[PDB]
C-alpha cells in the first residue's frame, strides 16, 4: 500500500493505490482505499485490510450519530480523536492501521494522521504505508501551498505512480480525491500501466 | 509408592508401601496410604499427598453428609464417585491416582481405580503408584478366581514386597486392610515379616 | 500446546455474469496427508438468490454456516423480506470481525444476485475484510486458478481480442477446465467439481468428475 | 510416495506410484521410482529425491566395480551391507528409505532399508506416505509362495491404496519382476488416473503478446 | 526521539522541547508541540510512547482545569506534580500504565518558580535543570558545567541554545527545532522557536 | 483436557443394508501401557443410535454420563419424540466445538452408527468439531490401515450386507492388531438395525504368524 | 524463506521441434525493487540455456561455476555437451552442497547439438532431476505458474504459437506474485536460429 | 522390546519378543532380536535397530578375526567385552541395551548386560528393553536357584509373555535359543504356543 | 547510519557518499570517507558492519593494485566488480563472510562509464543509478522521477543535491556533509563537500 494527502490553497489532495496482498499473493489490484465517511470528510486506509474497513466504518457511524444530535456537522479535529480514542483501547492486541482523516470545517482544510499504536498528528502533508517512502521523495520535492490545482493532481498521482515502481506491496491504478470546500470530489482513476506509457524523466 | 487392593466373597484387601518422597529424600518412612472414608469404606493414595489428602478429606465430608440425610450405609460405588467427580473436574491442577475398596450390604466386597485424569473402572484387583509398573506380571501370573481373605492378603504382601524391593520410590512397611461386613482389620507388616525373595547371586 | 485449527482443503470460485452467478468448489474433505471423505460440498444455499462458498478449517466452515443461517431468519423476522445478497456481504464482514482476536479460519466467497437481477460475487479474507468482484477463486488452490481467469475472463495481457460479455457455456467451460488444471497440482483438490448456478429461475446444480488420487 | 515388495514363489515383486511432490503441490506427475542397481537386483526409494537417487546410483556403481572383479552376478546381502553402512555412517541425513529385492545364487531376497541405517529382512514391505495403505492390503491378502500373476495384482493393489488414500501418493503403478530367468520392468504397469479433458480453446494467435524488442540470431 | 529539557532561576522556569514526531526512518511533522497547558502559571512536558503521551497529559490536563472551575482557583505547580505522580504510580501496575516521561514547570505566588521530573516509574523529583530523552545525555553536564541559581533569563536562553548546538554536533538524530516557553509571575510566555 | 491420560485407539464404522455396524478394542492404554484391559469403548445412546470414542477415557465417560442424562430426560416426556442419529452426531459437533472455542476440549473423536426411518447413518466428530458422513469410518490407525480396505470394497460393491460388513469389519480389526502397538486382540462388535442396538463382545480374530520362519 | 527474499520466476516450455524458456527481469531486495533488467537466463551451447530463480547471489555463482565445468568439458571432449548431459552435470553441482546448497532451482531447455530434438528439465535446488514433455517452471509464484501452463499448453505447438502460449503462461502468472515481474523477457530456440523478445508488461 | 537370557548348569536360554515400532507404528512385527556373534555366542539386542545392528556387525567382524588369530573359540567374556568398549565409548552417540551370552570350554554358559551407558556385569540371568519394567517382580519371585534347560526355556517364555501382554511397545512371537556345548537350537513361540493367563474380568 | 549514492551519465559516473561515523547516540567524526581507490578511474564506496567494510575494501584495493603491477596495465570496471563479487561470495559460506554494501564506479576507455550495486550476499547489478543504506528508501523515487541517460554532470549535481536535501527534510537521522566525486576520461575529482 501507498496512501498519501496534502492540504493546500486549494483544499486537500488525497490520492492511493489499489493493490492488496497475502503474504507475496496479490489478492487484488482494485481496493478502493478511500472511503467516504461523509460528504465532505474522507478516510484512507493502510495496514490491515479488515481493520481499516471495520473502524473507518464505525467512524463513519459515530460521525452520522454526533450529525444527528448536535445539528452539525463534526469536525476534522474531532472526527480524528474519536478514531484515536477507539483503537487506543486495542493497543498491543495486533491491529495494524495507518489511516488519514482528510476534510474541510469552520478552520479550513483540515488532514490528521491516525494510526493503532496511538498517533495522532495534524499537518501538511503526509504519506502512509509500506510504500510510503517513495512518496514522500517525489511529493517533497514537488509539493507548495500555492500549487495550483492541476499541477496537485499531477504532483498526487506522480507520487503514487513511482511508490508503485519502487515497491514490490504497491500497485494497480492511482485513485485521486480533492476535499473542497462544498464536498469531496472523485477526480480520477488511472491505471498505473497507462502511467508509465505517459510518464516522464 | 504403591497401593493395591483385591476383591474376595465377603470383603476386600487394601495395601500399601509407607514411603513419601521429595525427589530421592525420604521425608516420611512410615506414611499411613490406606485412608478411612467411612466405616467400611478406604482410600488408597498415590500421587501428590497434599492432593490426595484435600480431595479425601472432601470426600470423606461429603459422604459422611449423605450418609447421615439417607439414613443408610454409603454404597462403595457413591464413594468411588464422588472422588471421580473432583479427581475429573480438577483434573488439570491434581496429581491424584487412587483406589476406592470396601464393603456394603448392597453389593459386597468392591474395588475401584480412579486414576490420573479421573475416569472409573470397577476391577477384581487393582493396582497403582508409580512401582505398580514393576508388577503388572506378577500380579498377572499370581491372580486366581476365587481367592480367599487369607490368600488376597498374602497375594498382596506379596506383590507389594516384590515392588518396594524394586522401586527407588517405595518402601518402607507394608499395611495392609481387611474389610468385610464384621468390621475393618488393620495389620503392618515390618522388617523381617516382609517376603523376602533371595538376589539371583552367581552361582 | 493443543491447536484448536486444522487445515481441511477445499478450493472455491464465483463468477457474476450480467444475470447469473457461478459458485463452485470440489468435494474433498482432507486432513493431514488423509482423506475425510470424497463427497462434501463446500457450497451452501443461504437464499433463493444467494449460495456460499466456505473452505478451510472445517470446524470453522460448519459452525459460521449455522450461524449465518439463523442470522438470516432472525432478519426476515425482524425486517419482513428476506436478506439481499449486498445485506448478507455486509453482515458476514461483521460476524467474521467479532472473532478478530480468534478467528474462523475460513475463506469466503458469495455468488448471488443483487438488487436489479444482476450477478454478483463478494469475497473475504478470514477477519472479514470483503469486496465485490467480478469473478474470484479462493481455498486451497486459489493460486493456480485465478491468473487464468485473470486472462480469459478479465481479458488481461492480450491485444486486439473484443471485450464480449461473458455467456453462461463459456462461464462454464471455464469453470470445468480452470479445477481440471488444480486437480493435477493441488493434492488437496479434487474427486468431484460441485457447480452451483444462480438465476432468476432458481438454483441448480451440476456435478463433474475429478482424479481420486 | 508409496513403495512395495514381495517375495513370490519364484521371485520379487517391486512396486511403486509416481508422483513427486514439493510441499502440498505435484512437482512431477511421472517420476521413476525404481531404480537400477544390477542386471538381478532392483531398489525402490521413498523420502528425499535427491538422497535416493545419488544413494542407489552410487551404489549401483560400486556394485559394478565389485562384479567386474569377482566375475560373478552379485548378491542382495552386498547392496543392503552397503547402503546400510553408508546411510548409518550419516546419522539419519542422507534421507533415503528403500525397498531392496533381487534374485541371486542363493535366490530371491527383500530388504527394507531405513536412512539411520536399520534394515529388515521379510517378505513383504512397504514405505513412503502411503506404506500403510499398502501394509493393510498385504497383510489381508498375501500368501506365501504366489505365482507371478498373483504377486503382480498383489502389488499393484498395495500400490493403488496408497495411491487413492495417500495425498502424498498418485498417478501411475510401476512394477519390476525379477525371477532367475527374467527381468521385467514394467513402467507403467497401470494409469488409473487421467488428467480430464479441455472443454474451451485459448489458442492464442500471433500479435496476442505484445512485444517491446525483437532479436533473430540465426545458427548454423 | 524526543527531548524535553528545563531551566529554573530565581524566579521564572525555562522549558524547551523538540518539534519532531518521528515515525520508522522519517519525521512525520517538524512542527509538534510536546508542551501542555494545565492552568495559567503551569506547563506539563511529556514524551514516550505513542497513544501513552497524549491520552496521559490530556487525562491530567483535563482534571487540573476541572479542579479550578470547582473551586476558584488552580492548582500549585506542587500539588499539579504530586497529583500527576499519583495517577501514574497508581496505573503502574494496573492493566493500564502508561509509558511517559515528563517535565511539569510552573510559578506559584507563594513558593516563586518550580520544575518537576518525573520517569515512566512515577519518581518524582525537584530539580534547578533537568532533561528527557537520548539528548539528555549530551546536555546534562552542560548544564552542570555553567548553571548557577541566580541565572538571569538571558543567559539560560544562551545556556539552552549552547545545549541544542551541541545536539546539532553531536547527537546521531536529527532534530533542527525546539519550541521554547518560560513561566513568571506573569503566566506563561512564547518565546522565538530556536532553529537550525 | 489438555494432556490425555487413559487412553483408546481406532473405532471403526461401516453401512449396511438394514444397518450400520461399529467396532472397537477393549483397551485403555496409559502411554505404551495396556493398563485397562476389559473397558467398553462402545456406548448404546438411544433405540436408533450408538456411539463409539477413541482418545481419552474419562473425556469418553464424561460425554457418556451428559448423553445418556439427555436421553433420559427426554424418555420422561414421553410424547413420541426421540432424538435421531443425526440429531444426537449435530448435538456432539456443538458440545466439541464449544469446548474446543474455551480451549479445553474433550479429547476423544467420535463414530455415531445409528437406523432410523429406513437409512443407515454413520457420522464422525472429532475435538475441533470437525464432523462429515459416510459410508465407512475409522478413527486414529484405523483411518490408514483400515479405511483404505474398507474404501476398496465399497467401490466394488457400494451395497453391502449384515454378514458382509461383519466379515470385513473383522478383517481389518486383524490389520489393526498386526500394526498398531496400541492396540488389543479383544473387541466388541456393535450392531444397530430395525430392531435396535446390539453390543457383542468380548471378540478376538484369529492371527496369522508364518512369516516369522519366512526371513526370507 | 530463503527463496522470497529476492523473489523471481522461470520457466521453460517444448513445442514440436523448438523450445523456449522465459524469466521476470526483476532484481529486488525483499520490497524494494532494485533493478530491471537482471539477468535469469544464460547460454551453456548455441541451442541450449539455463534459467535460474531462487537467491540472485546463487543464481550468478552457479551460472559462472556451471560455465567453469561446461568449458572445460567442451575442450577436454571433442563436443557440444548434449542437454541431458548438461542436466547431470548441474545435479552433481547441486549435490556436492548437499549439506549448505544453493539456494537455486534451475531449469533447462535446449536442442540436442547433433538431433535437434527438444529437451525440458528443472531440478531443485540439492539437484534432484526432472525431465518432463511439456512444461517446468521454477520461483516464487510456481502455483501461479501451474495454472497457466496447466490450462494452455498443447503439444506439438509451432514457434509462434510456442511463443504466444508461453508469453501468457509467464505475464498472468507474475501478475499475481507481488516480487516477481518488472518486464518479461523469452528465448524461442528452434534448430536454425535464436529469437530473443522483450514483453510488454506491467512494472508495478 | 523386551529380552531376556539365563544361565544353566552347561550352556543359557535367551529371549526376545519380535516387535519393531517407529512410534507406535509396527514396522516389523516378527523381527530376529537374538543375533549370533560366533558359534556359541549371541547378543538380545533392544534400542536402536540402526544402532544394534551396526555395532553387533562390527563386534562380529572384531572377534571374528580375533579368534582366528588365536585359534580357538573365543570367550564369551571378549564378546562381552567388545560390546562394552563399544558401547562405552561411544554411549553419547548410541541408544543400545545389550545382553551377550553363551558358551565357551573354559567358563561354560555365561549371561552378561551391557545396559545403555556401556558398564558390563555378569549375571545369573538378566532382562532389558522397555517392557523388562513389567516382569522385575514376576522374574524376582520366580528365579530359582539350579533351574534345568527346559525350566529356563518355560521362565524365559512366561516371562516375555507377560511382558508382551501388558507392554504396547513388545510383542508379536516370541523367539528362544538355548546354547551349550554341544550347539544352538532355536525355535519359535507363536499364537497357541504363547504362555496364557487370564485377563482377570469380574 | 550510512549513505552511499552513484549517478552515471553519458562519459561519467558521480557518487556521493555521508561522512558520519557513528556509535550509538553520538557522531564520532564528522568528516569521515568512505570511498576507496582502486585504480586511476575506479572508487569502491563501501558501508557494512565495522572492521568487516575496512577490512573488505583494503584488500580489494591492494590486489586490485597488485594486478596493474604484475601485468602492467589495470583491471577495467568491469573485471573489478566481478573480481569483488567472487571474493565476496566465496566468503559467503566460509568462517570469514564480510557484511557489507557496496557500490563499484568506473570509466572504461572503452566501454565508457559503469555503475555496479553489491549487497553483502553478493548479487551484483548493473545500474545507471544506485543508492544504498536506509537514506535510499528516501532518495531512490527522486532518483527514477528526474533522471535521464544523458543527464549532464552539472543536472547530475543539482539531482543529487535534491536527493541529499530530501535527507535533511524527512530521514530522522543527522547526516550533514557528503564527500562528493566523479569519474571520467581523466581519472577521479574530488568535488565540493555537499554540506547543511
Ligand atoms: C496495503 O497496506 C493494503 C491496504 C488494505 C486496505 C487493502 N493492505 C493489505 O493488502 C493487507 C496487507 O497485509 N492484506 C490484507 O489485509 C489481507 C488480504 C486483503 C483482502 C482483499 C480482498 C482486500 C499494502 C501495502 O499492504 C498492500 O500490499
Ligand atoms: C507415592 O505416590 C506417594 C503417595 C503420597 C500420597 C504419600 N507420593 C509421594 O510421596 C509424593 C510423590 O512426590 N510426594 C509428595 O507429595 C511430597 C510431599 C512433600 C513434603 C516435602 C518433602 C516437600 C510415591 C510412589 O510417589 C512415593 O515415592
Ligand atoms: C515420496 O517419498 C517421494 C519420493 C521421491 C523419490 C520422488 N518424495 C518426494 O517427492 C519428496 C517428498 O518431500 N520431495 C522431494 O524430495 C523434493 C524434490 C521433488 C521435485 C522433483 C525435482 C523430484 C513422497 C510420498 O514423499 C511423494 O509425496
Ligand atoms: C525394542 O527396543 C526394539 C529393538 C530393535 C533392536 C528392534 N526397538 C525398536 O523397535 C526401535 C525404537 O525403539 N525402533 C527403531 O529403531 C526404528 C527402526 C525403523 C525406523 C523407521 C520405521 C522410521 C522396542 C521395545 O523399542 C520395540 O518397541
Ligand atoms: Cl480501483
Ligand atoms: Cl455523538
Ligand atoms: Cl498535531
Ligand atoms: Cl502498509
Ligand atoms: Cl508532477
Ligand atoms: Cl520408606
Ligand atoms: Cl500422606
Ligand atoms: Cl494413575
Ligand atoms: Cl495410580
Ligand atoms: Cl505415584
Ligand atoms: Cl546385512
Ligand atoms: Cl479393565
Ligand atoms: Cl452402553
Ligand atoms: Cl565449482
Ligand atoms: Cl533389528
Ligand atoms: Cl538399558
Ligand atoms: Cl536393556
Ligand atoms: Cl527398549
Ligand atoms: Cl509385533
Ligand atoms: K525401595
Ligand atoms: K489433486
Ligand atoms: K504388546
Ligand atoms: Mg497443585
Ligand atoms: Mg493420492
Ligand atoms: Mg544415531
Ligand atoms: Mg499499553
Ligand atoms: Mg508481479
Ligand atoms: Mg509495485
Ligand atoms: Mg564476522
Amino acid at each position: 500500500t501507498t496512501t498519501l494527502a496534502f492540504k493546500f490553497r486549494h483544499g486537500v489532495i488525497v490520492a492511493a493505490d489499489s493493490r492488496a496482498t497475502a503474504g507475496a499473493y496479490i489478492a487484488s489490484q482494485t481496493v478502493k482505499k478511500v472511503i467516504e465517511i461523509n460528504p465532505y470528510l474522507l478516510g484512507t486506509m493502510a495496514g490491515g485490510a479488515a481493520d481499516c474497513s471495520f473502524w473507518e466504518r464505525l467512524l463513519a457511524r459515530q460521525c452520522r450519530i454526533y450529525e444527528l444530535r448536535n445539528k452539525e456537522r463534526i469536525s476534522v479535529a474531532a472526527a480524528s480523536k474519536l478514531l484515536a480514542n477507539m483503537v487506543y483501547q486495542y493497543k498491543g492486541m495486533g491491529l495494524s492501521m495507518g489511516t488519514m482523516i482528510c476534510g474541510w470545517d469552520k478552520r479550513g482544510p483540515g488532514l490528521y494522521y491516525v494510526d493503532s499504536e496511538g498517533n495522532r498528528i495534524s499537518g501538511a502533508t503526509f504519506s502512509v504505508g509500506s510504500g510510503s517512502v517513495y512518496a514522500y521523495g517525489v511529493m517533497d520535492r514537488g509539493y507548495s501551498y500555492d500549487l495550483e490545482v492541476e499541477q496537485a493532481y499531477d504532483l498526487a498521482r506522480r507520487a503514487i505512480y513511482q511508490a508503485t515502481y519502487r515497491d514490490a506491496y504497491s500497485g494497480g491504478a492511482v485513485n485521486l480525491y480533492h476535499v473542497r470546500e462544498d464536498g469531496w470530489i472523485r477526480v480520477s482513476s488511472d491505471n498505473v500501466a497507462d502511467l508509465h506509457e505517459k510518464y516522464s524523466g | 509408592t504403591t497401593i493395591m487392593a483385591v476383591q474376595f466373597d465377603g470383603g476386600v484387601v487394601l495395601g500399601a508401601d509407607s514411603r513419601t518422597t521429595t525427589g530421592s529424600y525420604i521425608a516420611n518412612r512410615v506414611t499411613d496410604k490406606l485412608t478411612p472414608i467411612h466405616d467400611r469404606i478406604f482410600c488408597c493414595r498415590s500421587g501428590s499427598a497434599a492432593d490426595t489428602q484435600a480431595v479425601a478429606d472432601a470426600v470423606t465430608y461429603q459422604l459422611g453428609f449423605h450418609s447421615i440425610e439417607l439414613n443408610e450405609p454409603p454404597l462403595v460405588h457413591t464413594a468411588a464417585s464422588l472422588f471421580k467427580e473432583m479427581c475429573y473436574r480438577y483434573r488439570e491442577d491434581l496429581m491424584a491416582g487412587i483406589i476406592i475398596a470396601g464393603w456394603d450390604p448392597q453389593e459386597g466386597g468392591q474395588v475401584y481405580s480412579v486414576p490420573m485424569g479421573g475416569m472409573m473402572v470397577r476391577q477384581s484387583f487393582a493396582i497403582g503408584g508409580s512401582g505398580s509398573s514393576y508388577i503388572y506380571g506378577y500380579v498377572d501370573a499370581t491372580y486366581r478366581e476365587g481367592m480367599t481373605k487369607e490368600e488376597c492378603l498374602q497375594f498382596t504382601a506379596n506383590a507389594l514386597a516384590l515392588a518396594m524391593e524394586r522401586d527407588g520410590s517405595s518402601g518402607g512397611v507394608i499395611r495392609l486392610a481387611a474389610i468385610a461386613e464384621s468390621g475393618v482389620e488393620r495389620q503392618v507388616l515390618l522388617g523381617d515379616q516382609i517376603p523376602k525373595f533371595a538376589v539371583a547371586t552367581l552361582p | 500446546r493443543f491447536s484448536p485449527y486444522v487445515f481441511n482443503g477445499g478450493t472455491i470460485l464465483a463468477i457474476a455474469g450480467e444475470d447469473f452467478a457461478i459458485v463452485a468448489s470440489d468435494t474433498r474433505l482432507s486432513e493431514g496427508f488423509s482423506i475425510h471423505t470424497r463427497d462434501s460440498p463446500k457450497c451452501y444455499k443461504l437464499t433463493d438468490k444467494t449460495v456460499i462458498g466456505c473452505s478451510g478449517f472445517h470446524g470453522d466452515c460448519l459452525t459460521l454456516t449455522k450461524i449465518i443461517e439463523a442470522r438470516l431468519k432472525m432478519y426476515k423476522h425482524s425486517n419482513n423480506k428476506a436478506m439481499t445478497t449486498g445485506a448478507i456481504a455486509a453482515m458476514l464482514s461483521t460476524i467474521l470481525y467479532s472473532r478478530r482476536f480468534f478467528p474462523y479460519y475460513v475463506y469466503n466467497i458469495i455468488g448471488g444476485l443483487d438488487e436489479e437481477g444482476k450477478g454478483a460475487v463478494y469475497s473475504f479474507d478470514p477477519v472479514g475484510s470483503y469486496q465485490r468482484d467480478s469473478f474470484k477463486a479462493g481455498g486451497s488452490a486459489s493460486a493456480m486458478l485465478q491468473p487464468l481467469l485473470d486472462n480469459q475472463v478479465g481479458f488481461k495481457n492480450m491485444q486486439n481480442v473484443e471485450h464480449v460479455p461473458l455467456s453462461l457455456d463459456r462461464a462454464m467451460r471455464l469453470v470445468k477446465d480452470v479445477f481440471i488444471s488444480a486437480a493435477e497440482r493441488d493434492v488437496y483438490t479434487g474427486d468431484a467439481l460441485r457447480i452451483c448456478i444462480v438465476t432468476k429461475e432458481g438454483i441448480r446444480e451440476e456435478t463433474v468428475s475429478l482424479r481420486k488420487d | 510416495t508409496t513403495i512395495a515388495g514381495v517375495v513370490y514363489k519364484d521371485g520379487i515383486v517391486l512396486g511403486a506410484d509416481t508422483r513427486a511432490t514439493e510441499g502440498m503441490v505435484v512437482a512431477d506427475k511421472n517420476c521413476s521410482k525404481i531404480h537400477f542397481i544390477s542386471p538381478n537386483i532392483y531398489c525402490c526409494g521413498a523420502g528425499t529425491a535427491a538422497d535416493t537417487d545419488m544413494t542407489t546410483q552410487l551404489i549401483s556403481s560400486n556394485l559394478e566395480l565389485h562384479s567386474l572383479s569377482t566375475g560373478r552376478l552379485p548378491r542382495v546381502v552386498t547392496a543392503n551391507r552397503m547402503l546400510k553402512q553408508m546411510l548409518f555412517r550419516y546419522q539419519g541425513y542422507i534421507g533415503a528409505a528403500l525397498v531392496l529385492g533381487g534374485v541371486d545364487v542363493t535366490g530371491p531376497h527383500l530388504y527394507s532399508i531405513y536412512p539411520h541405517g536399520s534394515t529388515d529382512k521379510l517378505p513383504y514391505v512397504t514405505m513412503g506416505s502411503g506404506s500403510l495403505a499398502a501394509m493393510a492390503v498385504f497383510e489381508d491378502k498375501f500368501r506365501p509362495d504366489m505365482e507371478e500373476e498373483e504377486a503382480k495384482n498383489l502389488v499393484s493393489e498395495a500400490i493403488a491404496a496408497g495411491i487413492f488414500n495417500d495425498l502424498g501418493s498418485g498417478s501411475n503403478i510401476d512394477l519390476c519382476v525379477i525371477s532367475k530367468n527374467k527381468l521385467d520392468f514394467l513402467r507403467p504397469y497401470t494409469v488409473p488416473n487421467k488428467k480430464g479433458t479441455r472443454l474451451g480453446r485459448y489458442r492464442c494467435e500471433k500479435g496476442t503478446t505484445a512485444v517491446l524488442t525483437e532479436k533473430i540470431t540465426p545458427l548454423e | 526521539m524526543e527531548y524535553l529539557i528545563g531551566i529554573q532561576g530565581p524566579d521564572y522556569v525555562l522549558v524547551a522541547s523538540d518539534r519532531v514526531a518521528a515515525s520508522n526512518i522519517v519525521q512525520m511533522k517538524d512542527d509538534h508541540d510536546k508542551m501542555f497547558k494545565m492552568s495559567e502559571k503551569i506547563l506539563l512536558l511529556c514524551v514516550g510512547e505513542a497513544g501513552d503521551t497524549v491520552q496521559f497529559a490530556e487525562y491530567i490536563q483535563k482534571n487540573v482545569q476541572l479542579y479550578k472551575m470547582r473551586n476558584g482557583y488552580e492548582l500549585s505547580p506542587t500539588a499539579a506534580a504530586n497529583f500527576t505522580r499519583r495517577n501514574l504510580a497508581d496505573c503502574l501496575r494496573s492493566r493500564t500504565p502508561y509509558h511517559v516521561n515528563l517535565l511539569l514547570a510552573g510559578y506559584d505566588e507563594h513558593e516563586g518558580p518550580a520544575l518537576y521530573y518525573m520517569d515512566y516509574l512515577a519518581a518524582l523529583a525537584k530539580a534547578p535543570f533537568a532533561a528527557h530523552g537520548y539528548g539528555a545525555f549530551l546536555t546534562l553536564s552542560i548544564l552542570d558545567r555553567y548553571y548557577t541559581p541566580t541565572i538571569s533569563r538571558e543567559r539560560a536562553v544562551e545556556l539552552l541554545r549552547k545545549c541544542l548546538e551541541e545536539l546539532q554536533k553531536r547527537f546521531i538524530l536529527n532534530l533542527p527545532t525546539f519550541s521554547v516557553r518560560i513561566i513568571d509571575k506573569n503566566g506563561i510566555h512564547d518565546l522565538d522557536n530556536i532553529s537550525f | 483436557t489438555q494432556n490425555p491420560m487413559v487412553t483408546g485407539t481406532s473405532v471403526l464404522g461401516v453401512k449396511f443394508e438394514g444397518g450400520v455396524v461399529i467396532a472397537a478394542d477393549m483397551l485403555g492404554s496409559y502411554g505404551s501401557l495396556a493398563r485397562f484391559r476389559n473397558i467398553s469403548r462402545i456406548m448404546r445412546v438411544n433405540n436408533s443410535t450408538m456411539l463409539g470414542a477413541s482418545g481419552d477415557y474419562a473425556d469418553f465417560q464424561y460425554l457418556k454420563q451428559v448423553l445418556g442424562q439427555m436421553v433420559i430426560d427426554e424418555e420422561l416426556l414421553g410424547d413420541g419424540h426421540s432424538y435421531s442419529p443425526r440429531a444426537i452426531h449435530s448435538w456432539l459437533t456443538r458440545a466439541m466445538y464449544s469446548r474446543r472455542s474455551k480451549m479445553n476440549p474433550l479429547w476423544n473423536t467420535m463414530v455415531i452408527g445409528g437406523y432410523a426411518d429406513g437409512e443407515s447413518f454413520l457420522g464422525y466428530v472429532d475435538m475441533l468439531g470437525v464432523a462429515y458422513e459416510a459410508p465407512s469410518l475409522a478413527t486414529g490407525y484405523g483411518a490408514y490401515l483400515a479405511q483404505p480396505l474398507l474404501r476398496e470394497v465399497l467401490e466394488k460393491q457400494p451395497v453391502l450386507s449384515q454378514t458382509e460388513a461383519r466379515d470385513l469389519v473383522e478383517r481389518c480389526m486383524r490389520v489393526l492388531y498386526y500394526r498398531d502397538a496400541r492396540s488389543y486382540n479383544r473387541f466388541q462388535i456393535a450392531t444397530v438395525t430395525e430392531k435396535g442396538v446390539e453390543i457383542e463382545g468380548p471378540l478376538s480374530t484369529e492371527t496369522n504368524w508364518d512369516i516369522a520362519h519366512m526371513i526370507s | 524463506s530463503i527463496m522470497s527474499y529476492n523473489g523471481g520466476a522461470v520457466m521453460a516450455m517444448k513445442g514440436k521441434n523448438c523450445v523456449a524458456i522465459a524469466a521476470d527481469r526483476r532484481f529486488g531486495i525483499q520490497a524494494q525493487m532494485v533493478t530491471t533488467d537482471f539477468q535469469k537466463i544464460f547460454p551453456m551451447g548455441d541451442r541450449l540455456y539455463i534459467g535460474l530463480a531462487g537467491l540472485a547471489t546463487d543464481v550468478q555463482t552457479v551460472a559462472q561455476r556451471l560455465k567453469f565445468r561446461l568449458n572445460l568439458y567442451e575442450l577436454k571432449e571433442g563436443r557440444q555437451i548434449k542437454p541431458y548431459t548438461l542436466m547431470s552435470m548441474v545435479a552433481n553441482l547441486l549435490y556436492e552442497k548437499r549439506f549448505g546448497p544453493y539456494y537455486t532451482e534451475p531449469v533447462i531447455a535446449g536442442l540436442d547439438p547433433k538431433t535437434f530434438k527438444p529437451f525440458i528439465c528443472s531440478l531443485d535446488l540439492i539437484g534432484c532431476p526432472m525431465v518432463t514433455d511439456d512444461f517446468v517452471v521454477s520461483g516464487t509464484c510456481a502455483e501461479q505458474m501451474y495454472g497457466m501452463c496447466e490450462s494452455l499448453w498443447e503439444p506439438n505447438m509451432d514457434p509462434d504459437h510456442l511463443f504466444e502460449t508461453i508469453s501468457q503462461a509467464m505475464l498472468n502468472a507474475v501478475d499475481r506474485d507481488a516480487v516477481s515481474g518488472m518486464g518479461v523477457i523469452v528465448h524461442i530456440i528452434e534448430k536454425d536460429k535464436i529469437t530473443t523478445r522483450t514483453l510488454k508488461a506491467r512494472m508495478d
